[PDB]
RNA sequence: GAAAUUCUUGGACCGGCGCAAGACGGACCAGAGCGAAAGCAUUUGCCAAGAAUGUUUUCAUUAAUCAAGAACGAAAGUCGGAGGUUCGAAGACGAUCAGAUACCGUCGUAGUUCCGACCAUAAACGAUGCCGACUGGCGAUGCGGCGGCGUUAUUCCCAUGACCCG
């Protein structure tokens, strides 16, 4: 609660050398502490497993979209927000999207998403009725707060 | 425009729709699969008023021509798809039905099979217009 | 066909014998004494394949409720929680039958 | 012996920050503190330790959950939905 | 400026090979030019074909429906898809002063196709009969439904998707259902009513050429 | 005064029914307050099957017909004149009209 | 009624294949059934409750109506949360009209749907308080029960189903 999402420790068994990744990773809603979870792209369907966008069907709610098919996770994982798959297209091998914001966008069918909202919904909520415990809000992350 | 075929051996179809409502009508023939089109024409293009958009006599003179524009591509049958606005609006076909079957009927086609392909709700939503409805 | 379950135990705890618990049935399964035993969906994954060995080495039949150990203990009767029960004896059950 | 009648447990706040303020906060103020029942155990999950980080406390396993509840009202239609969508490429 | 109906070519489409005519009709399809195929854009088309122009003499209120799935080469064939009940036959079926009865149920065959099939029944009013009702009760129609559930497993789960057709081109299961649900309560008006295929199998391809010789 | 034993419907021992829209305008009658006609009707009159007949290929096909189950309300029922009021001693019989024309 | 605001060669409207989403369950549905009233119609399953009839079982007035005090109570309306297809108060606009801030027509927020806390009002009407009997008939319709010629299937027939007469 440095921002105010919560993380994932995941632990990977590393095929190369005799050594164990670590990993993070953000939790979506009713993960156990203690659940395999697994990854790729011959990966079954439920959450926490993460698999490519071209392979899931249509209307699933996933989170951490990579916009680009490498860039390690850039989209829609903040607290309770939420992506959809729209569409699919077997050639020219593209997918379309709809964000959280309204917005639609075409991504190449070959990234990577997670299954499942972000984890940390209702945050809006319980309005600050007072001011400094605003002011420990923003004591964190940065430095703009009397406006 | 190419054929195929042989006259009297067989009857090469296509499928006509006869889209029918209170103020405008359609014919759209089609094929078979009714993905591919053949022509269409609406009783809209052929009288400059909007009161007799759909004047019997104005689907007269649209089918005329859409059998006119079919005998030079070779159709001797046609299937018959007939259909009213439908939904949970109204489901009566207007009048502009009976005298443009016939009046491509007396204009050289081969009639087939006719069906009512009318959309019926199972269940229907909320009809436009309030509980004391359209009162004038 | 819940209430052939639900029906059934409710004559057992009156007619014949039973032992609930895990340390208790255990050992009453190391006795060579136990005909019946119970899990509810909620222990946890493991002594379910513990339990499935015991079984496996006296050919005792091991059945899976369907709610948790709050149900089953209330389909016992009691207050508490239960996650394994044991039938000895039924008495005058049929629930040894289905 | 009842002697607030109405503010329960907001009446630690006063006169202050207005009245509906102070009763849109009190189901989303007893509904954090409350201890649910775990789903490996028995009445001991009250230790919200932080935002959506529900824990336990005789089964030791922590949740990483909602943020004012254990549950909440979207993500079990999702995980139905889920389900479906999980057992309608097989059936 | 240009007539674009030179710029295409008719091909024929065939039927399986458990009925009589072969031939169905005339399709045109655009020529290849540069990337679009002529044999894709025509390999996903739907032809509604009324049984009585595939047959010599049978009903006429039962409709199939046939894709295609392969080309030859002025040859599409095609391949079973569903069943139809004419509005027709359904609205001058369905009268006051009668009981009606539905039923639906899921089958998967030998092979795999994940059929969804719909059914059908109406009470038939006696000979002798007076009393102006003849309704049904609830516990003859939930013990109506289960024989109807038993029947079309008992029907599907053991054979392939090549005699079911031959067990839907006759009305041999309406005629089964009211021959072992007579004994309850007479009905008179059977079928079944609606079969769709939910998911095909991979595409193997001289399965269907079995399917034509 | 009051006019009819029964208040013009069938509501005897229910207390309540659901609505059901007209079709010309969009009235709110319940179900059994509505005049329910049921038209069965061809497709063509009297005319032009014979020359249906004739240009047909298939031996004396037999046309189908459009069964449709309307509905009306009351002003709607009447303005269309499809009802007529009737004098108080021949309101009570309540036999259909006859089918002759 | 007659038209226009409105959409449209960046391909609308119609035709076919697909796909999402949230509501509503026609035709079958009747002067038929249930519920204390409001009210209740897709299939299937689980949890307990209740009428009527049958009864040569049981207890032996335990009952009737009810000041104060209590539970439920359609729609609309309010404070919260999700969800927002279609309709659609307020509103803008196009005509009509002497004038329309109205009926007519295109768009449309609040609401309409779901869970959680409230509010207790209707032509909540059969405009006829609840218990008790009593005093004419005639046909019907619905559950349970009592017999009966006879057809109908089960076939191998007592018995169960469907008509028919009480
Ligand atoms: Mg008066
Ligand atoms: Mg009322
Ligand atoms: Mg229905
Ligand atoms: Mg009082
Ligand atoms: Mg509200
Ligand atoms: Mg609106
Ligand atoms: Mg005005
Ligand atoms: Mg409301
Ligand atoms: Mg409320
Ligand atoms: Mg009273
Ligand atoms: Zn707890
Ligand atoms: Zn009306």
């Amino acid at each position: 609660p440095g921002r105010g999402a919560p993380l994932a420790k995941v632990v990977f068994r590393d095929p190369y050398r005799f050594k164990k990744r670590t990993e993070l990773f953000i939790a979506a809603e009713g993960i156990h502490t203690g659940q395999f979870v697994y990854c790729g792209k011959k990966a079954q369907l439920n959450i926490g497993n993460v698999l490519p966008v071209g392979t899931m069907p249509e209307g699933t709610i996933v989170c951490c979209l990579e916009e680009k098919p490498g860039d390690r996770g850039k989209l829609a994982r903040a607290s309770g927000n939420y992506a959809t798959v729209i569409s699919h297209n077997p050639e020219t091998k593209k997918t379309r999207v709809k964000l959280p914001s309204g917005s639609k966008k075409v991504i190449s069918s070959a990234n990577r998403a997670v299954v499942g909202v972000v984890a940390g919904g209702g945050r809006i909520d319980k309005p600050i009725l007072k001011a400094g415990r605003a002011y420990h809000k923003y004591k964190a992350k940065r430095n703009c707060w009397p406006r | 425009s190419l054929g195929p075929q042989v006259a009297e051996g067989e009857n090469v179809f296509g499928v006509c729709h006869i889209f029918a409502s209170f103020n405008d009508t359609f014919v759209h023939v089609t094929d078979l699969s009714g993905k591919e089109t053949i022509c269409r024409v609406t009783g809209g293009m052929k009288v400059k008023a909007d009161r007799d958009e759909s004047s019997p006599y104005a689907a007269m003179l649209a089918a005329q021509d859409v059998a006119q524009r079919c005998k030079e591509l070779g159709i001797t049958a046609l299937h018959i798809k007939l259909r009213a606005t439908g939904g949970n609006r109204t489901k009566t076909p207007g009048p502009g039905a009976q005298s443009a079957l016939r009046a491509l009927a007396r204009s050289g086609m081969k009639i087939g099979r006719i069906e009512d392909v009318t959309p019926i709700p199972s269940d229907s939503t909320r009809r436009k217009g309030g509980r004391r409805g359209r009162r004038l | 066909s819940l209430e052939s379950i639900n029906s059934r135990l409710q004559l057992v705890m009156k007619s014949g014998k039973y032992v609930l618990g895990y340390k208790q049935s255990l050992k009453m399964i190391r006795q060579g004494k136990a005909k019946l035993v119970i899990l509810a969906n909620n222990c946890p994954a493991l002594r379910k394949s513990e339990i499935e060995y015991y079984a496996m080495l006296a050919k005792t039949g091991v059945h899976h409720y369907s709610g948790n150990n709050i149900e089953l203990g209330t389909a016992c009767g009691k207050y508490y929680r239960v996650c394994t029960l044991s039938i000895i004896d039924p008495g005058d059950s049929d629930i040894i039958r289905s | 012996a009842k002697r607030t009648k109405k503010v329960g447990i907001v009446g630690k706040y006063g006169t202050r920050y207005g009245a509906s303020l102070r009763k849109m906060v009190k189901k989303i103020e007893i509904s954090q503190h409350a201890k649910y029942t775990c789903s490996f155990c028995g009445k001991t999950k009250m230790k919200r330790r932080a935002v959506g980080i529900w824990h336990c406390g005789s089964c030791m396993k922590t949740v990483a959950g909602g943020a004012w509840t254990y549950n909440t009202t979207s993500a079990v239609t999702v995980k139905s939905a889920i389900r479906r969508l999980k057992e309608l490429k097989d059936q | 400026v240009v007539d674009p109906f030179s710029k295409k070519d008719w091909y024929d489409v065939k039927a399986p090979a458990m009925f009589n005519i072969r031939n169905i009709g005339k399709t045109l399809v655009t020529r290849t030019q540069g990337t679009k195929i002529a044999s894709d854009g025509l390999k996903g088309r739907v032809f509604e074909v009324s049984l009585a122009d595939l047959q010599n003499d049978e009903v006429a209120f039962r409709k199939f429906k046939l894709i295609t799935e392969d080309v030859q080469g002025k040859n599409c064939l095609t391949n079973f898809h569903g069943m139809d009940l004419t509005r027709d036959k359904m609205c001058s079926m369905v009268k006051k002063w009668q009981t009606m009865i539905e039923a639906h149920v899921d089958v998967k065959t030998t092979d795999g196709y994940l059929l969804r099939l719909f059914c059908v029944g109406f009470t038939k009013k006696r000979n002798n009969q007076i009393r102006k009702t003849s309704y049904a009760q609830h516990q003859q129609v939930r013990q109506i439904r289960k024989k109807m559930m038993e029947i079309m497993t008992r029907e599907v789960q053991t054979n392939d998707l090549k005699e079911v057709v031959n067990k839907l081109i006759p009305d041999s299961i309406g005629k089964d259902i009211e021959k072992a649900c007579q004994s309850i309560y007479p009905l008179h008006d059977v079928f079944v009513r609606k079969v769709k295929m939910l998911k095909k199998p991979k595409f193997e391809l001289g399965k269907l050429m079995e399917l034509h010789g | 005064t009051k006019k009819r034993r029964n208040n013009g419907r069938a509501k005897k021992g229910r207390g309540h029914v659901q609505p059901i829209r007209c079709t010309n305008c969009a009235r709110c009658v319940p179900k059994d307050k509505a005049i329910k006609k049921f038209v069965i009707r061809n497709i063509v009159e009297a005319a032009a099957v014979r020359d249906i007949s004739e240009a047909s290929v298939f031996d004396a096909y037999v046309l189908p017909k459009l069964y449709v189950k309307l509905h009306y309300c009351v002003s709607c029922a009447i303005h269309s004149k499809v009802v007529r009021n009737r004098s108080r001693e021949a309101r009570k019989d309540r036999t259909p009209p006859p089918r002759f024309r």
